[PDB]
């Protein structure tokens, strides 16, 4: 697996040194010549190139490349003009980060594998825990059900509560003090919790 | 490709001439394969190196032949093709004006065939005069039909810094004769000091107003030449085989003859053979240092070794920038004088290298044998003749190098693609 | 005054050892004012030039005296003097912390104290090792007395890259020994390889994670060792007087010891004296080549020699940066490995034209002596013994620039006053 | 026929590559290097100077040239001053891309041999297309007479329209003796 | 005699070219990189430095320079403290060009020893020739 990030922003960059502390051979493009050297030991190859420039995209052996993650979410033209150039250079995955819905629907006619939004999908899941402070992390299985990690229920039971039948929500893990426990068996004591279910069934948890 | 045509054509030329030197109308005694291609070679290269004697071995004819490849070699390979496509009517178009300022080391293609019009009509000119003014000399000595032979082969071999010379004796027996020291000398100073130099002080005479490359040009001429007249006297005054046994006269003319002719004529007075050690160093470095940029001469240039020399002591002052005659000289000068410098001393380096290898000889002579070659001097220690043909492949390799320029030899045969990718900066200690 | 600091301490430590060297009881036989001041500039410059033979002449006070001096001049002057200052409880200011950062070549003052206490440190330990192995062997052949003291002597000797030997022959007697090979080479290999780049092998152990300048030193000099064992042991397979009467196992040996010692140790197995001049010219090359930047070793470092040569061959190629390792080299690199080599090359030149008029000795040996004086080698072909007095002044003059090096030298004597003005470029052809 | 095109902008490198395309000598002049790089496989020669300095412009041997095309539309001081130039050093020919009307009439004075409005041109010919959608290319003979190419007329031969009928196109086959020539206002009428 | 001229504009670099063709030593100073290259040719030295730093109007031996002329008429910083230098360096002569009424004031009081308005000067020819014509 070979990887290349072209572009070395927060969300760029952040991909180039978590691939290379897994052991990944990354190429690191940029063209900015103060972002390179910064990400030099980052990165396999560190390269200053213009990614809009068909000579450029060459002389880097850009074909030798599974997946090229173009990560530029503010100059639309740059980001496009990329993801066009490596479309005809027959890269068999392409992710690209978008800016807005418009970016988007461009990026999806000019065949972009991967379209990504990281602040907008981030910004969804703040939001959510601002709405409901319990609600600490989340993964929605679907758009009806969904995992989410979460005083009254202090000092109870798991068989205290027949949330189990009732509710309808499965608890998969409690955390006890930096100790995980796997299928909890009832009763165990609750103190002042990961449960699935159904969205509707889970906000009826979190009012009692 | 320009490059590319400047050694093919070159390489041609040394074949054909080889081709005429080995006919039976052009040779006296039977000829060598290598030594006809090694004479070829050493006057289309303007070198002068002789494996066999020119005005015993070759007649007439030969030597006729040798005047045409040293005049050839000379002024170069295209300054000649211009001038003949002009001749035969077809204008000079785009890409041929391109190969003229490859082959005169132009940096823009601003009056370049102006330039070749010029340096070639002052070529058989001066040359012409000069040949004249030999000739009341050298017409007594023999006569009507050698003697105005041998002032138009040596008028032309001195102007071209060929060295090459009919005499067995290599300009022994003129040693206190003011005519032919001066005539000859005068000729390769003005024949290696530059054409752009030459055509800079005929139309601008004051030298505030002459550029850059000829204040260089003139200055250094006069200071190097100035050095190492005074190195050749010092040393070899007590020498009894070199300007030993002269009057002060003679003394004067042998030592200004023997500090001049490195550079890189090749004619000489006294025996190379039989100098001291110290002043055969010195010559070393003389020769390594050519002369004009754009003239009959070869080696590294005498403006190379001023801006690497100035572009060094600049370092060593602090300096951030190398001033010349109050004007700084940018970063691609210094790249390509560096570029210069360092393959022209590989090369001395492989020549002197596989020559110790093949050939069982002193390494004084080795040395100075390479170092000849390949500036395209022609001065020996007593080595040329006794060179095996391996030896003399080498030399001829050597010589073919250094006329052409490493340069222009390397990027022959080295393709160039361009990339527009940087990389970050590393650091690493050249203590 | 850092450069200043550095040659004038380094110049006194020379006077110091030679009174030392001239009492009698660090001596047997009578010892001359010149020999006394050659012994001890050869030790401190960590050179290795023997004019009188080290196991007769000096009696073991005198050999002890050797062995301190060496010590000195391989880790530096400034290693040792901040060492004193830190035992005496005093601490580093500022302004000795860039006496050090100049001593050590480093480009910042960033944790360059620290770089001494780990040098110094690695210095003895290994030292220290390398005797304890040596002792093994060369105790039952000369005892205890004699035995750990010629251990201890040549194990600080190798690390320091000095080749001072106590036996007539300089290890022309374990040319087969395995031990003797194995051991001694490893000692000057990582002494020479730089103190950087030990550092950074022993932080750091992955060959991804080393910087720039250790890539270059690990790769630089398996690929010079390669290609100089291979030079070696073809052109003196045949060769009776070196290599001829050998087994293939000993032909290895020597071989790989001869190709690794002009860098810049200068022990010996075989003698250099009637070895064919086709080795003795690549050797020359060796030589000015040296070893790691901030090491025990002199010369050229071996980074200056491959940024210049990448740098050429880069421009040959049409490109328009540096590139080694994907990293771009900055312009302040190349214009100080210029003028490293250049100054360097005109030391050597200079040499050469001073030995030639002071000595009546062959040239090759005279070009030997000076390349190896200016390296701090120490490999002779057999001039040193008949150098005379003048002679011995100039290749003690060489040794001590060699060793300070010429651009810390040429800085003690020259001041730099920063100018703001700049100039309108200028034009010249450097062809 | 050696050619010199001063400015590589859309209209300049066009010329340039066509030009270069057909086997004709081609200087490729441009004051940004980027340019210069891209169009330099394009020309004969590619040079990077400022066709506004005389020194620059003596240095590639600008009398050589017979023609020289200056690209240069949005730039109005140094499209004139390379002209006047170009004019001062006896060009025999110099084409120059003018950007607005004032432009032109400056150029005019200076002595530019023709005046090119690439842009303008276009505009006018798109504008007609946009008019009547079945004209898709036409080249005006005249102030009244044009040449115009274009279902009541499928299947109907040419004898059965009594309406000249230069040619016709017939899936990628044309027919010597929908192409019409004929005078402007007789065309609307067809 | 020797001149310097601080300064290639076109009223500086009318003055170097004038006094170059008169055969004079001028030194030609701008800050300016390309106005130096022109008038490389058309000065006996031409250097690219700062008027305003003393350490450079030291490197360039201003102080052989019996005529100084500062030809900076729009910077009005420039030009005051370029001539509080060369006032300071004793030059004998300083003779600067002014932008208008209150930068005159300035350098009338900085010791400038004389004036020069080639504009305003001009202007008024001009406006007699108009006037009457
Ligand atoms: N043509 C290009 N080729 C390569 N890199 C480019 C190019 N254009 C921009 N970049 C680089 O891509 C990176 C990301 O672009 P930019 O900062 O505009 O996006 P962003 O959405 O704000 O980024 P992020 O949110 O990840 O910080 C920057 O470091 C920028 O210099
Ligand atoms: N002084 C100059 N000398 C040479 N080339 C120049 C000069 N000034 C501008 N150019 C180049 O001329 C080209 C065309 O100029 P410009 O972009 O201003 O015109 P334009 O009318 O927008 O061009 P086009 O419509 O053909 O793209 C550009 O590549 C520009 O870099
Ligand atoms: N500090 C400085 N040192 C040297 N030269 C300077 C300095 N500041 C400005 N100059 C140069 O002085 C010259 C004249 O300055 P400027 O253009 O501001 O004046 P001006 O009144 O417009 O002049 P002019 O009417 O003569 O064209 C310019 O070439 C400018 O670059
Ligand atoms: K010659
Ligand atoms: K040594
Ligand atoms: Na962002
Ligand atoms: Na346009």
């Amino acid at each position: 697996k070979q990887f290349a990030v072209i572009g070395l922003g927060r969300f760029g960059g952040s991909i180039c040194k978590e691939l290379h502390r897994m052991g990944h051979e990354v190429l690191a493009v940029d063209i900015n010549e103060e972002k390179v050297n910064a990400y030099a030991s980052y990165a396999t190859h560190a390269v200053i190139a213009n990614a809009t420039e068909e000579n450029e995209l060459l002389s880097l052996g850009i074909r030798n490349f599974e997946y090229v993650i173009v990560a530029i979410g503010a100059n639309i033209q740059a980001s496009t003009l990329t993801t066009l150039l490596l479309k005809e250079l027959d890269i068999p995955n392409i992710w690209v980060k978008a800016q807005n819905y418009y970016h988007h629907k461009v990026l999806e006619k000019i065949g972009a594998d991967r379209i990504i939004h990281p602040e907008k999908d981030m910004g969804v899941k703040i939001a959510q825990s601002l709405s409901d402070e319990n609600v600490l992390n989340y993964i929605d299985l679907s758009d009806e059900y969904s995992i989410v990690e979460l005083r009254k229920l202090d000092s109870k039971s798991i068989i205290d509560l027949n949330v189990r039948a009732k509710y309808g929500c499965t608890i998969l893990a409690i955390k006890h003090h930096g100790d995980i426990c796997l299928s909890p068996a009832p009763e165990d004591i609750i103190r002042e919790l990961v449960i699935m279910g159904h969205k509707k069934d889970i906000k009826r948890f979190e009012n009692e | 490709t320009p490059p590319q045509v400047l050694a093919i054509g070159f390489f041609l030329t040394i074949i054909i001439g080889a081709v005429l030197l080995m006919l039976p109308i052009s040779t006296t005694k039977p000829l060598s394969w290598i030594d006809a291609l090694f004479t070829a070679a050493s006057a289309t290269t303007v070198t002068g190196l002789a494996v066999v004697d020119t005005g015993t071995q070759f007649t007439v004819f030969g030597q006729t032949v040798i005047m045409g490849l040293i005049q050839i070699g000379g002024l170069g390979f295209m300054t000649f093709a211009v001038l003949i496509v002009m001749i035969l009517g077809k204008k000079i178009g785009l890409k041929e004006r391109m190969l003229v300022q490859e082959a005169l080391n132009q940096p823009t293609i601003g009056g370049v065939i102006g330039l070749v019009k010029v340096l070639f009509l002052f070529s058989i000119s001066i040359e012409l005069i000069a040949a004249l003014i030999l000739s009341i000399r050298l017409v007594p000595q023999y006569g009507w039909s050698s003697g105005l032979f041998a002032s138009l082969f040596h008028a032309i071999s001195a102007f071209n810094n060929a060295g090459f010379s009919l005499w067995p004796d290599n300009l022994m027996s003129y040693v206190g004769d003011p005519t032919v020291n001066l005539v000859i000398t005068f000729l390769f100073i003005t024949g290696g000091i530059g054409f752009t130099v030459l055509f800079d002080v005929m139309k601008n005479r004051r030298f505030k107003t002459f550029s850059l490359h000829t204040k260089l040009m003139l200055t250094g001429t006069l200071m190097l030449n100035a050095i190492a007249m005074l190195t050749v006297f010092i040393l070899e005054y007590s020498n009894p085989g070199t300007l030993g046994h002269l009057h002060i006269v003679d003394k004067l003319w042998a030592s200004y003859f023997q500090a001049v002719t490195p550079r890189t004529a090749g004619f000489n007075s006294l025996d190379f053979g039989s100098m001291r050690e110290g002043t055969i160093v010195f010559t070393l470095l003389l020769m390594f240092i050519g002369a004009g940029s754009a003239s009959t001469a070869s080696g590294i240039k005498l403006t190379t070794f001023i801006v690497i020399l100035t572009s060094v002591i600049a370092y060593l002052r602090g300096k951030k920038e190398t001033v010349i005659f109050r004007r700084s000289i940018k970063y691609p000068i210094i790249i390509k004088a560096l570029a210069v410098s360092v393959t022209s001393l590989f090369i001395v380096f492989l020549g002197i290298f596989a020559l110790t290898i093949t050939e069982q000889a002193p390494f004084l002579q080795i040395v100075f044998e390479t170092f000849s070659a390949f500036g395209t001097v022609g001065l020996t220690m007593g080595l040329t003749p006794e060179l095996t043909t391996a030896g003399k492949c080498i030399i001829i390799v050597i010589m073919f190098i250094g006329r052409i320029g490493p340069l222009t030899f390397v990027f022959s045969f080295a393709k160039t693609e361009q990339s527009n990718i940087r990389y970050p900066d590393g650091e690493v200690f050249t203590g």
